[PDB]
């Protein structure tokens, strides 16, 4: 079975930085894997990054997010937050080879930005 | 607006190919993944193939594999599926759909009928099932036409009121037939008349036949 | 292949009453990864559910999904006359995605005996070279009967062809015609033609009949 877990909660850094590790379980070992942070706000939900990238090797990037990929991890920093952006941040793995797909989707992250 | 318009279905010989297309609306193509779903005649949901958000990842059912080609113009916002070596049993309704962002096919395309059969395009023979001698039922059997679909009306589709038109079936033949049935007072089964209007499309062919009680 | 069983075939529901349909999985599926949809025939599928529990945009709340693992349950609260129709599970977390068969929910009226007539092929038909023999059973429920072909009291096997419409609209019964094709030949070697039908509204079975000529 796939599971995807994030932290359930970040504040945010005075600056406008917040950050926190994405960890995800393939009954797989697979290689090509499209990493997308999403935003929830009732039933509604909104694009806020995108990736895709290739087993241990760098990570490419949606501007608005950075990260790193060390293992079956992912070390997702976003930044350019205003007050306004305090709300639930979803990850979303998404394992493309080799087969099977595979997908999967946290529970959800909650952050803060005072 | 989201919209998904399918269309160049149609009729194919066995062996033969065809492509299908699916153009996309009022949401950026880009960033939606996109399915095939076909569904036999009478038959449940069958998942056919995935494309990728840009078409670098594509999966296919067994069924269909080394066979279809999953494809994807994304400045032209339209999905494709190339079909190589059409079998019988690939006959089905073609449904495009989207992929939901969180992962259920929740845009689906209109439908779009693909016939796999050698049998050559053919209109229909119309037959009286004329009115019992020994309420009254009546009808007109329409036979050994090709393809699908027909479409029958009673009385220049003046008499709706008790009307069965039955689903086609397939013969041995390759050809279909169905009956359009009728129910009507006794009384005026004599006074008046019963014309069932039979109009094929896919030949040009419309064909009256009067439908009279019998010795 | 996470296979996808539904259970039952046939929801038999008066309107207002609560359906209950089922979705078992040949294995455990994902963190909820499984949809429903909606089929009225001649239309595409239309998502119901996502997520086992989540509503799709516009769906009503007499819509509603319960189940974790490899059970799951679509509930609707009270039937509304557009709710009849052929509801299908799905999983999607992982490949191949996988539909179950659909459970058809039909309306539930009370039985109706089916009224029976047979139609001897037309003579047109019979210049052309074969014959059709079309027997009918007109507005009956439930949609389970039986019809049997008989020429000359010997039975007929895989010679005949069934056909049954969708359940009335203004009154929910089902027509069925079952059509028996010979070669003129072989129509010309019997005598007697009937067309026997076993349906619960009736006491014993139909028998209609007619000899050539």
């Amino acid at each position: 079975a796939m599971h995807v877990a994030q932290p359930a909660v970040v504040l945010a850094s005075s600056r406008g930085i917040a950050s926190f590790v994405c960890e995800y379980a393939s009954p797989g070992k697979a290689t090509e894997v499209r990493v997308t942070v999403l935003r929830q706000a009732d039933s509604q939900v909104t694009e806020v990054c995108a990736a895709t990238y290739m087993m241990g090797n760098e990570l490419t990037f949606d501007s608005i997010c950075t990260g790193t990929s060390s293992g079956n991890q992912v070390n997702l920093t976003i930044q350019g937050l205003r007050a306004m952006d305090t709300g639930l941040y979803i990850c979303k793995v998404e394992l493309m080879y080799p087969p099977p797909y595979y997908l999967g989707i946290g529970n959800g992250t909650q952050i803060y930005v005072i | 607006q989201v919209q998904l318009v399918e269309s160049g279905g149609g009729v194919v010989q066995p062996g033969r190919s065809l492509r299908l297309s699916c153009a996309a609306s009022g949401f950026t193509f880009s960033s939606y993944t996109m399915h095939w779903v076909r569904q036999a005649p009478g038959k449940g949901l069958e998942w056919v193939t995935f494309i990728s958000y840009d078409g670098n990842n594509k999966y296919y059912a067994d069924s269909v594999k080394g066979r279809f080609t999953i494809s994807r113009d994304n400045s032209k916002n339209t999905l494709y599926l190339q079909m190589n070596s059409l079998r019988a049993e690939d006959t089905a309704i073609y449904y495009c759909a989207r992929t939901g962002w969180l992962g259920p096919f929740d845009y689906w395309g209109q439908g779009t009928l693909v016939t796999v059969s050698s049998a050559s395009t053919k209109g229909p023979s119309v037959f009286p099932l004329a009115p019992s001698s020994k309420t009254a039922a009546l009808g007109c059997l329409v036979k050994d036409y090709f393809p699908e679909p027909v479409t029958v009306s009673w009385n220049s589709g003046a008499l709706t009121s008790g009307v069965h038109t039955f689903p086609a079936v397939l013969q041995s033949s390759g050809l279909y037939s169905l009956s359009s049935v009728v129910t009507v007072p006794s009384s005026s089964l004599g006074t008046q008349t019963y014309i069932c209007n039979v109009n094929h499309k896919p030949s040009n062919t419309k064909v009256d036949k009067r439908v009279e009680p019998k010795s | 292949e996470i296979v996808l069983t539904q259970s039952p075939g046939t929801l038999s529901l008066s309107p207002g009453e609560r359906a209950t349909l089922s979705c078992r999985a040949s294995q455990s599926v994902g963190s909820s990864y499984l949809a429903w949809y909606q089929q009225k025939p001649g239309q595409a599928p239309r998502l119901l559910i996502y997520g086992a529990f989540s509503r799709a945009t516009g769906i009503p709340d007499r819509f509603s999904g319960s189940g974790s693992g490899t059970d799951f349950t679509l509930t609707i609260s009270r039937l509304e006359p557009e709710d009849f129709a052929v509801y299908y599970c799905q999983q999607y977390g992982s490949s191949p995605w996988t539909f179950g068969q659909g459970t058809k929910v039909e309306i539930k009226r009370t039985v109706a005996a089916p009224s029976v007539f047979i139609f001897p092929p037309s003579d047109e038909q019979l210049k052309s070279g074969t014959a059709s023999v079309v027997c009918l059973l007109n507005n009956f429920y439930p949609r389970e009967a039986k019809v049997q072909w008989k020429v000359d009291n010997a039975l007929q096997s895989g010679n005949s062809q069934e056909s049954v419409t969708e359940q009335d609209s203004k009154d929910s019964t089902y027509s069925l015609s079952s059509t028996l094709t010979l070669s003129k030949a072989d129509y010309e070697k019997h005598k007697v033609y009937a067309c026997e039908v076993t349906h619960q509204g009736l006491s014993s079975p139909v028998t209609k009949s007619f000899n050539r000529g």
